[PDB]
RNA sequence: UGAAGAGUUUGAUCAUGGCUCAGAUUGAACGCUGGCGGCAGGCCUAACACAUGCAAGUCGAACGGUCCGGAAGAAGCUUUCUUUUGGACAGUGGCGGACGGGUGAGUAAUGUCUGGGAAACUGCCUGAUGGAGGGGGAUAACUACUGGAAACGGUAGCUAAUACCGCAUAACGUCGCAAGACCAAAGAGGUUUUCUUGCCAUCGGAUGUGCCCAGAUGGGAUUAGCUAGUAGGUGGGGUAACGGCUCACCUAGGCGACGAUCCCUAGCUGGUCUGAGAGGAUGACCAGCCACACUGGAACUGAGACACGGUCCAGACUCCUACGGGAGGCAGCAGUGGGGAAUAUUGCACAAUGGGCGCAAGCCUGAUGCAGCCAUGCCGCGUGUAUGAAGAAGGCCUUCGGGUUGUAAAGUACUUUCGCGGGGAGGAAGGGAGCGACGAGCUCAUUGACGUUACCCGCGAAGUAGCACCGGCUAACUCCGUGCCAGCAGCCGCGGUAAUACGGAGGGUGCAAGCGUUAAUCGGAAUUACUGGGCGUAAAGCGCACGCAGGCGGUUUGUUAAGUCAGAUGUGAAAUCCC
């Protein structure tokens, strides 16, 4: 699966914390909600830093808490 | 009646007579019992004559006396110590009387 | 293991079997695999006693599909 | 039959079993002793009665398979490097 | 194809608003009453304590002795004794109790539900490939002796296999590098040179699972900052396997108002009841999953139980006891006592269906199929049918003229539930034998709980009914008694001498072996209103400003197209519901 969201956080090495967001209809009201959710994505090349819009797949799992990758970059910045 | 029961059995404390409100006037016969749901409260006692003492221990149906406040509860006869009203002809399904030869 | 064997549907006078494949742990009156037939003792609410549906059951069989010995003679009647 | 029996033979079970990873933790230890020694020799032919013996404990449900291999590819790993 | 409201806060009116009513349902109980049958249903209350019986074995086509049975011998007969053989038990040896059955205590968690992923595993059964050469070793039974009250135990001697072990071939597989080296395996039975059962290694099939992930899963913040392995990294240990899961070292993070942490509660679901729908409530019967067997903890053996009739330790209790020391644990079936408003035969039976083991014969099987008890419910049926006075008697009313209960009863004729006699069921083929090569196939013979019940035929007597209610909502009236006394009462109320609402009687209405009562669930409530609502005075704008997050955002063009929309396809278990 896909995943598109920010870079939130390039503090660790080899890992990079992805902020997804989407947007689902409550069960009840039916208005759309806001919900967002961090995946720590792997990033071997450290090439995506802080404000980089990047996709994000399933991959083999490179640790417990991750268990994603960084496909490829849909901007360069905005913080 | 505490777990929603149809009917609950207590022992009474006293049996005393008490007198109606400001449109009656009599001495209706009630007595304090001790249901087995942990509630010490009062209960009527239909019919023109019983034979309740004070380890009566009789079943509580439920029921308010308008005349007396603070009596929501009824005793049934024909169950337990309370014995069935005697020479009753009529309404025996009540008072729990059983029907005469 | 799978097996094919005689489920009933069977009422007050009214013994109705339904020769079906499921797994031998299932009850004898629970969720089956596949229904491949039916057998009427009395053979009295229809003519046609029993539809066997021969090319289903050939197929079951030989998948590894064991048939029961009075189910085998409804079948083996085809 | 007797359920006692069946207990019994558990037992001694575990026993056997003890031993047989007790010989293939001491050797395992003797050949990696040789190899960071430096003795060559010494050392893989003490590696050989090693791996047989952790083999022999898969015939059976002593070590079975993949623990066995486990111990196969770690005991190598240690003497290739050491050495 | 789907939606009627009414009563009551006024002297009267309108509005707001709360309460209340006729209906349906309940594995119910209680009161009065009670005939039969079919189907269904039954501790909904203490894991409180329990007398007694019962809750898995099966193989002599694995081996040596007793018990029960048959046959043939040595003998004139008897005693005694010998050989052969059937069953089985006792033992040795092999394979099976983690299935089925019960309960819901505990449990908010990938535990469950839905949709996916992979770091995995799977006896017996089925398909395919290859193989089974040589040798060695061990322990009971049994025999002898000793200890003990018993349970049971110690020592000495003998001994076998499809029991254990070492050596060969490499179909292959494993490990390093890259395109090298290493590692396997028991027979038996016969219609015995031919098959049958079984074994060893490998691949696959069938099925069942371990683990991980997205989303979803009650109440309270008078539960807010929380956390040190705590978050991550390297290496190691550990496991079938990922993982701080565990360890050493390093880094210092990780989580939170999209509510963590803490506290409370309840097995969950398919479904069930209700509702126009949404939704609410529930999850008891049956089916799936989960969690529990004296209380608590733990591990072993195994494909699987951390395992009710297996084991170990701690605790209480009960029983046995020569007190030295032992035996148990009905929240398994039935049942007992205690509890409660209340819920049943310590019954019959395996032939049928299904299950375990066996080549088979066959053995085991209170699983289940039935009967019993109880109007607890549902449906069917009977206590009669036709006739019978302008109109008995009796009771009741009366302007006593008469009217009413009434064709109602009596009586006449007819049929004739019970009961009796006879007959008497479906629900069930092989083993064996004959033909055939005791193979396939064909043919033939023997045998049943509920029942002697259902049902059929014959005979045949009129042959239980009650309960509630009659002021209004609610359909159905008078007389007498009593007299705010006694009593009634869901609400409004009624009774102080004329009461259809008190008690009795006559009559009447409703229903019918049923009828009432009590308790519990549903809408009406557009009274949280998404569909359906309001806030100047009836309840209701926060005192104001600034401002964070969040929510929302003008006109034109282009790209993407996540939301949104469309087609196709997979999933959406069964049953249920609808036709």
């Amino acid at each position: 699966r896909t995943l598109q969201g920010r870079v939130v956080s390039d503090k660790m090495e080899k890992s990079i914390v992805v902020a997804i967001e989407r947007f689902v209809k409550h069960p009840i009201y039916g208005k759309f909600i806001k919900r967002t959710t961090k995946l720590h994505v792997h990033d071997e090349n450290n090439e995506c830093g802080i404000g980089d819009v990047v996709e994000i797949r399933e991959c083999r799992p490179l640790s417990k808490t991750k268990s994603w990758t960084l496909v490829r970059v849909v901007e360069k910045a905005v913080l | 009646a505490l777990e929603a029961c149809p009917q609950k059995r207590g022992v009474c404390t006293r049996v005393y007579t008490t007198t109606p409100k400001k449109p009656n006037s009599a001495l209706r016969k009630v007595c304090r019992v001790r249901l087995t749901n942990g509630f010490e409260v009062t209960s009527y006692i239909g019919g023109e004559g019983h034979n309740l003492q004070e380890h009566s221990v009789i079943l509580i149906r439920g029921g308010r006396v308008k005349d007396l406040p603070g009596v929501r509860y009824h005793t049934v006869r024909g169950a337990l110590d309370c014995s069935g009203v005697k020479d009753r002809k009529q309404a025996r399904s009540k008072y729990g009387v059983k029907r005469p030869k | 293991m799978v097996t094919i064997r005689l489920a009933r549907h069977g009422a007050k006078k009214r013994p109705f079997y339904q020769v079906v494949v499921a797994d031998s742990r299932n009850a004898r009156n629970g969720r089956f695999i596949e229904r491949v037939g039916f057998f009427n003792p009395i053979a009295s609410e229809k003519e046609e006693g029993t539809r066997l549906d021969l090319d289903r059951i050939a197929h079951w069989v030989g998948q590894g599909a064991t048939i029961s010995d009075r189910v085998a003679a409804l079948i083996k009647e085809v | 039959k007797s359920a006692k029996k069946r207990a019994i033979q558990s037992e001694k079970a575990r026993k056997h079993n003890a031993s047989r990873r007790s010989m293939m933790r001491t050797f395992i230890k003797k050949v990696y002793a040789a190899i960071e020694a430096g003795d060559k020799a010494a050392a893989q032919k003490a590696f050989n009665e090693m791996q047989p013996i952790v083999d022999r404990q898969a015939a059976k449900g002593l070590i079975h398979k993949n623990k066995a291999a486990r111990h196969k590819a770690n005991l190598t790993a240690q003497i290739n490097k050491l050495a």
